[PDB]
């Protein structure tokens, strides 16, 4: 079944039809093959076979049509039967006592679930679940925690991308709520949030998870055009923070794009009162 | 006398099936060249997507620019002067062409602007703010200043001094418009911004620009029941981008429909037109049933403060499917007139008219009264006119195009001196500016040629010592 | 839930071929048919919001469906398939238990007595699952659904009588619509009119008793005042009419001789609704000159005290041109702000039509005058409609005040939105302005389609935010971006579902839709050599369904809004389609030019995804002919069809004097 | 559409072959179908045995659709088949199709002569 459908898969999408009703032999040999009445094989490893060289989201052959795709289908039933019913909302409470259940690993690449075999699953398993470490990270002395759930051993050096991605996002979104009133609360839950927010940053980047130019380049295009300056001096704060850290370890570029990121952040001509 | 010149058409683009028919467009730059679109489905959409460019010099090549648009292309417009071309469609796509290692066979585009799901009705350039007035009763006073008059109105938008700043605008089907601007490097700065908060069907658009820096925006809903509503439009770049400040001028209402005998017929709205660009004090409209149709003119002079009024209605026409401006910008003093009826000199007092027939009619600007017809023995879906207006190009519903000789006389004999007269004075405003002289070729007779010549010697001598020095390459 | 949301007015004729045709076109047993059509009539009652729209929710989900299924089992056994649906309905616990918790009743008690007295369900069976739902159940303000089903009698009692003016007696009248004028009544009224569809009728009848009343004839002071009453509640009825339930029921589209009734005019030429807007210089707005200067006299001199016999048409044709002159007089700076205030005194004094019209009038105007002159008209506008006026008032003036406080809401909210203003009258309009300001349509439209995806069924509002997009947009851009929207689904299920509730979201209008549809999203992609990358066999079967359930529902043959739209545009299709019964009716040269086209597809050479696309069109479209669309087919085409690889045969044959010997040629050669 | 190879070598054979295309199948294409009849005055009626023609005829061969049900049920007709299956395992490889219809012509006079 392997070579057979590799082999088919060589076929140009488009060719002429005096020849198709030649070429369907093969069809008719899959259409024997994937019978579940004649019992030539378990239909899971069919099935698991197709998944292989199909991944979900592309469309499978012109020429093998309906046959194959039908097939998955009849496997939705049992897909239903391994799911944990609202999966996406489940959420724990943070703790630094270690001992980590297997539950709540993510997948480092593109942070989705660890899911068991090739069976077509829901779709709402495949998209990335960006909540639940969006909620771990807010938490305080959620240290180890996130390297825990993302696979990280915070010995050897990883730079992982999508750790840099999700703090700028944190970054951007406490900007926002900093933007948002700070008039009903002389603290509004910011200076604490800020101070974490920094603690955190100021942990992840010392490491080397993620990169300083990267992520300051980021934060320009994430904040390029979106007008929002209320708290613009908290994250000045944040990026005294990272400059006056590891001044001594590093070259002086690594910090160059602060300069524009000041204009930007800074448009004025008039002097600034002290 | 009103004349076919050539007509262009070519093999195999024909006898095309399962075609439902769609809008064209037409642009004709500075110089002599054609850009265009036409309906093929001929074994592959792209061919309807392609922009064709020709030369009038030699019409049998063309050159064909495949650009990567996804849906039918809307509008077709050139610069002041005639070395970029804007592009747009549905969809957004606007996209700024550039001529390629100065080759009018190649082009490349890399400067463009984009608003999702948004089909565009309108697009302009915008404004440098310089324009003249011609004076056909001073064309004997052999001076070129004295003939072609400077009129100063200001420019749009004027960053470190009197230099303009160069871009576009544009309005999307809903009350959606868009404004870009060109640094003088690559950078573009693009704002999009809401008319009004009353959003609803805009199905034609017209922009126009007035003396002061203020863009008039008119928008149409075309169900011929509703007023046209007018916007006053400012473009202000403080420091990051271009902001834009609008506000709501007075709206009119369409006419033919109190009557009260018959307000059944004309029941759309097919045409709404400036009649004339940075000439924002007359506007044109044309309704049309599903046999006949009605064309009438509007102004807002004084006498609320501002009304619009009534100028001229025509008596019945027949379906309306293309309308022409004219592009000379004539004086219009009331001392013109005469001298401009007197003689026979009539390049910038018609406006061209195409019907479902095969008949093309020359209209007065002013009053609408028809004074040239001509009859193809089909009907023309887009055309257009020339700086001169000498010649108008048209494109039928086929594979053809048509080049047509209007004459100032329009078959009224006269002498050889006011002939002369009239094409010295033609071809002096092409002197003074940098456009082309085909048109003005296409009616010189063979008899004429050597008293034009002398005459143009003795114009070419007697100037200023400095008009000289910089029009022998042109006089030659 | 279409059908309920919007047309609850409209005949249900329509409504029950319409639910034939999609039973006839996908096989569907009867008790699931019964079941999802009570699972959505109780789903939109619950989400409906509170006002006027959950009485009419009310009103169609118990009074309208039985008359639908009584029509069913006419033209159609049925009593055990009702009473199956019924049984798989009573399952249902919390759905049932929050629908009886919001109206505060057992409505399922009352619904299932409702059926019994149509005779859909045996008096055992409906004992037993009343029994049933009593069991399930175990684990002073009357109810809107007594009040309707009580009320419903009274509103064909009140048709009866009326007619003769309760033997002329204008004391009665005056009582009898006081009595309707209570809390509610008049809502209730309505609703139980337009679910019986008799509103036409109660309409014409207002009318003509207002037409009656308006002329009038002497009489003293105290009725004159009753006359003066009669036409301004007659006045306010036809008003809340015209505003509530559209401009289809007041207007009769069937009228004999000049004797139009006056209040038609005005309705056509004077009232700002949701799809006209009017011009202050119509010839309807210029009556005279001597008429308006005798109101604008008597309006400064005094209360009016004329109200005997005033020819109130022609006073309301002259508020126009009255309050014209005083507008002008005012910005001329010549009159002062207490004579305005005692203006509007008069006005508001005694009767409140003038003041409604006087409303009306200035909008008008103001509509099309400019941003810096219209902040002085407003000022006098609110004080037309400011705090209830005292001391002048005759009797019932609560609900008066409230009804017209109402009209002038809904009268004045478009310009009131335009600028920076509000009056505070005092929700009546939860579906107005929904879509955001500034951000591009396409957006929105993604965002909501995909929802509904999710969701799995559709909602009143996003009904409502998609009839708005499609009248912004146009029927091209809805349907072309809807369907570039469908092949992005590489699952059968979700693209099957998608061209279920496309369907249902394209049957806001067919015809348009299925004309724009095969004439060019079709042929579009079926012509281009860069297009069928994408018509793989799941979208493409979905969409094959979709277009041929489309093209044979339109065959075989829905909003104010889409009707303005479609009779707006002109369409030559003539040049549309050349064409190398009738031939003068769009869709036979549309489907003319399909199967041309779809003949050529397949007996061309080098063939691809497109010829099993066209080979599953013709097949869906033999499996769900009954035997109408196969007229148009070409002959040659039965011939090519074997060649490309019975029953697919015959059906398409149609019997045609040509087909028989084709027939037999092509099925005697396999 | 017919390449003009078929057209000349149809022009070009024995008056006892009337060969003609197929009323079914496709045509207009690379690969055509013909249906034969025989007219010989001194030999039996047989099957049409159909050819079916790829596309560029020259440089290879033509493929004969054997129809196994239509040459059964009579001993002269299946030693017809079997002499026909004989010969065509004689033939040598870029035959073309007169050489194949001079060959069931033989076929047929052989097994005829066999026969009595």
């Amino acid at each position: 079944l392997k070579v057979i459908l590799e082999k088919i898969l060589t076929i140009p999408n488009t060719v002429s039809s005096a020849v198709v009703q030649q070429l369907l032999a093969a069809r008719e040999v899959i259409a024997y093959i994937l019978e579940r009445n004649a019992c030539l094989l378990p239909a899971y490893f069919a099935v698991t076979e197709i998944r292989k060289l199909y991944p979900e989201g592309k469309l499978p052959h012109w020429l093998l049509g309906n046959l194959v795709s039908d097939f998955v289908d009849t496997f939705r039933p049992t897909a239903r039967i391994n799911s944990i019913c609202g999966r996406c909302s489940l959420l724990p409470v943070v703790n630094n006592s270690g001992a980590i259940c297997n539950s709540w690993k993510l997948d480092p690449a593109t942070l989705r679930f660890p899911l068991k075999g090739l069976l077509p699953y829901d779709k709402d398993l495949f998209e990335p679940q960006t909540a639940l470490l969006r909620y771990v990270l807010e938490q305080p002395y959620s240290r180890d925690m996130v390297c825990n759930m993302l696979g990280l051993n915070k010995q050897h050096k990883q730079r992982c991308p999508v750790l840099e991605d999700q703090l700028v996002d944190l970054v951007v979104y406490a900007m926002e709520r900093s933007e948002t009133e700070e008039k009903f609360d002389d603290g509004g839950t910011s200076q604490l949030l800020w101070q974490h927010l920094s603690s955190q940053l100021i942990f992840f980047v010392l490491f080397q998870f993620a990169s300083f130019p990267h992520m300051v380049l980021s934060l320009h295009q994430k904040l390029a055009g979106r007008g929002l300056i209320k708290g613009r001096d908290h994250l000045m704060w944040v990026l005294l923070q990272f400059i006056s850290g590891s001044i001594q370890k590093n070259a002086l570029a690594d910090f160059l794009p602060v300069m524009k990121l000041f204009d930007l952040l800074y448009p004025e001509k008039e002097y600034i009162p002290v | 006398m009103m004349d076919l010149a050539y007509v262009c058409e070519w093999e195999k683009w024909s006898k095309s099936t399962h075609c439902p028919s769609v809008p064209l467009a037409c642009a004709w730059s500075c110089r002599n060249l054609i850009a265009f679109t036409m309906d093929l489905r001929s074994d592959d959409q792209d061919l309807t997507r392609m922009i064709h460019i020709l030369d009038t010099e030699h019409p049998w090549d063309l050159h064909s620019i495949p650009s990567e648009h996804h849906e039918a292309i809307t509008c077709l417009e050139w610069d002041q002067s005639g070395s970029r071309l804007l592009s747009a469609d549905a969809d957004g796509q606007i996209k700024c062409w550039s001529m390629a290692d100065h080759l009018a066979n190649s082009w490349e585009s890399s400067v463009g602007s984009l608003v999702e799901g948004d089909p565009i009705v309108a697009l302009s350039w915008l404004h440098n703010g310089v324009k003249l007035a011609l004076h056909v009763e001073k064309s004997g006073a052999s001076s070129f200043g004295e003939k072609f008059s400077r009129v100063k109105f200001s420019p749009s938008l004027t960053l470190f001094g009197g230099k303009p700043m160069e871009g576009w605008i544009a309005v999307t089907v809903s009350g959606l418009v868009t404004v870009s601007l060109l640094k003088p490097s690559g950078q573009v700065l693009t704002s999009t911004e809401s008319l009004c908060r009353l959003r609803g069907r805009v199905a034609l658009a017209d922009i126009a620009f007035t003396g002061g820096g203020n863009i008039v925006v008119a928008t149409a809903d075309g169900s011929s029941a509703s007023p046209v509503q007018f916007y006053k439009v400012c473009v202000s770049v403080v420091s990051e981008k271009c902001r834009i400040d609008t506000e709501i001028l007075p709206s009119l209402f369409m006419r033919c429909t109190t009557d009260l005998n018959r307000k059944d017929k004309f029941p759309a709205i097919t045409h709404l037109k400036f009649l004339a660009r940075d000439m924002s004090e007359q506007v044109l409209l044309c309704a049309s049933s599903q046999t006949s149709s009605i064309v009438e003119c509007w102004s807002l002079r004084k006498e609320t403060i501002l009304k619009w009024r009534i100028l001229s209605a025509t008596n019945d026409l027949d379906r309306v499917s293309a309308v022409a401006l004219p592009k000379l910008p004539i004086s219009l003093t009331n001392t013109d007139l005469k001298v401009a009826s007197d003689t026979q000199f009539y390049p910038g007092l018609g406006l061209a008219l195409a019907f479902h027939d095969g008949s093309v009619h020359i209209v007065h600007r002013l009053s609408l009264q028809t004074m040239a017809v001509f009859y193809s023995s089909v009907h023309l879906k887009a055309m257009q006119l020339s700086w001169t207006s000498l010649a108008l190009v048209g494109i039928d519903s086929h594979g053809k195009l048509s080049v047509l000789r209007l004459s100032p006389s329009m078959g009224h004999p006269l002498e050889v001196g006011l002939a002369l007269r009239h094409l010295l004075f033609l071809l002096e405003y092409c002197m003074v500016t940098g456009y082309d002289w085909w048109d003005i070729l296409l009616h010189v007779q063979p008899s004429m040629v050597q008293s034009l010549v002398e005459k143009l010697h003795e114009e070419y001598t007697r100037q200023t010592a400095a008009l000289q020095q910089v029009l022998s390459t042109r006089i030659l | 839930l279409l059908e309920g949301t919007m047309n609850l007015t409209g005949e249900t004729q329509s409504l029950v071929e319409q639910l034939t045709m999609v039973k006839r076109m996908q096989h569907i047993p009867t008790p699931l048919f019964v079941l999802e059509i009570w699972k959505a009539c109780f789903v939109g009652l619950i989400e409906s919001p509170e006002g006027t729209e959950e009485l009419k929710w009310t009103a169609f989900t118990f009074l309208k469906i039985p008359q639908v299924l009584v029509k069913l089992k006419k033209y159609s056994d049925f009593t055990e398939d009702v009473n199956c649906a019924f049984e798989f309905l009573l399952k249902l616990t919390p759905l049932l238990d929050k629908a009886d918790q919001r109206c505060n009743c057992d409505c399922t008690n009352f619904l299932l007595q409702e059926c019994g007295k149509q005779g859909l369900l045996s008096e055992a069976s409906v004992n037993n699952l009343m029994a049933k739902r009593k069991a399930d159940r175990e684990h002073n303000i009357q109810p809107n659904i007594q009040l309707i089903l009580r009320a419903e009698p009274t509103v064909t009692n009140i048709l009866k009588t009326m007619d003769a003016d309760h033997s002329k007696s204008p004391e009665g009248l005056l009582g009898v619509l006081g009595h309707m004028l209570s809390g509610k009544s008049l809502d209730l009224l309505l609703a139980a009119a337009a679910a019986t569809g008799k509103l036409k009728s109660f309409a014409r009848k207002f009318i003509n008793l207002n037409e009656f009343t308006t002329y009038g004839s002497e009489e003293s002071t105290k009725p004159a005042s009753v006359r003066a009453l009669l036409f301004d509640i007659s006045f306010l009825m036809l008003c809340h009419v015209a505003q509530t339930y559209g401009s289809e029921v007041i207007l009769s589209e069937s009228r004999t001789g000049a004797e139009v009734p006056f209040f038609e005019t005005w309705m056509q030429t004077c009232m700002p609704e949701e799809g006209k807007i009017l011009n202050p210089d119509h010839p309807c707005f210029r009556p005279d000159s001597t008429k308006v200067e005798s109101l604008v006299a008597l309006l400064n001199n005094s209360s009016e005290m004329k109200l005997v016999q005033m020819k109130w048409h022609e006073a309301c044709l002259s508020i126009s041109a009255a309050i014209l002159e005083i507008l002008n007089a005012w910005e001329n700076g010549v009159l002062a702000f207490e004579s305005i205030q005692k203006i509007t005194d008069n006005i508001k004094g005694k009767v409140c039509s003038l003041a409604v019209c006087a409303v009306a009038w200035l909008v008008a105007h103001v509509r099309m005058l400019g941003l810096d002159e219209r902040e002085k008209s407003l000022q006098m506008i609110r004080q037309l409609a400011g705090p209830l006026f005292s001391e002048n008032t005759l009797q019932f003036y609560n609900e008066r005040v409230v009804i017209m406080n109402s009209i002038l809401e809904r009268m004045c909210a478009d310009v009131l939105q335009q600028t920076a203003t509000q009056i505070k009258f005092p929700d009546t309009m939860p579906y107005w302005n929904l879509l955001p300001p500034k951000r591009p349509i396409k957006e929105v439209l993604t965002d909501i389609f995909a929802k509904v995806l999710e969701k799995g069924w559709v909602d009143s509002r996003s009904i409502h935010i998609f009839d708005t997009l499609l009248h912004m947009g146009g029927v091209y851009w809805f349907c072309n971006n809807l369907i570039k929207e469908l092949l992005k689904e590489t699952r059968k299920e979700h693209t099957l579902r998608a061209v279920e509730l496309l369907y249902s979201i394209f049957c806001l209008d067919m015809q348009q839709v299925t004309l724009v549809l095969l004439g060019h999203i079709l042929p579009g992609l079926l012509t281009d050599s860069s297009k069928w990358h994408s018509l793989m066999d799941p979208p493409g079967t979905a969409l094959a369904k979709l277009a041929v359930w489309c093209a044979l529902s339109s065959y075989s043959s829905a909003s104010t809004r889409q009707k303005k739209r479609h009779r707006e545009d002109i369409e030559d299709y003539i040049s549309l389609f050349p064409l190398d019964v009738n031939m003068r009716d769009p869709l036979n040269r549309v489907l003319a030019n399909l199967f041309l086209l779809i003949s050529s597809i397949l007996g061309s050479r080098t063939a691809g995804p497109h010829t099993q696309f066209v080979q599953w069109f013709m097949e869906e479209c033999v499996d769900c002919l009954e035997q109408s669309v196969l007229q148009f087919m070409p002959f040659t085409t039965v011939s090519e069809l074997v060649k490309v690889s019975k029953v697919v045969l015959a059906i398409t044959d149609l019997s045609l004097p040509l087909g028989r010997q084709v027939a037999a040629k092509a099925i005697a050669a396999l | 559409s017919i390449p003009s190879v078929l057209q000349g070598e149809v022009a070009r054979l024995d008056p006892k072959f009337l060969v003609n295309l197929d009323p079914s199948h496709c045509s207009n294409n690379g690969t055509v179908h013909l249906i034969c009849k025989l007219d010989d005055k001194d030999l039996p009626s047989v099957p049409p045995l159909e050819l079916s023609v790829p596309a560029d005829y020259p440089a290879q061969s033509p493929l004969w659709i054997d129809r196994q049900w239509q040459y059964d049920a009579n001993p002269f007709l299946q030693s017809v088949h079997r002499c026909m299956t004989s010969r065509l395992l004689q033939l040598p490889d870029k035959h073309s199709v007169t050489a194949l219809l001079n060959t069931w012509a033989q076929s047929v006079h052989q097994a005829c002569l066999s026969a009595a």
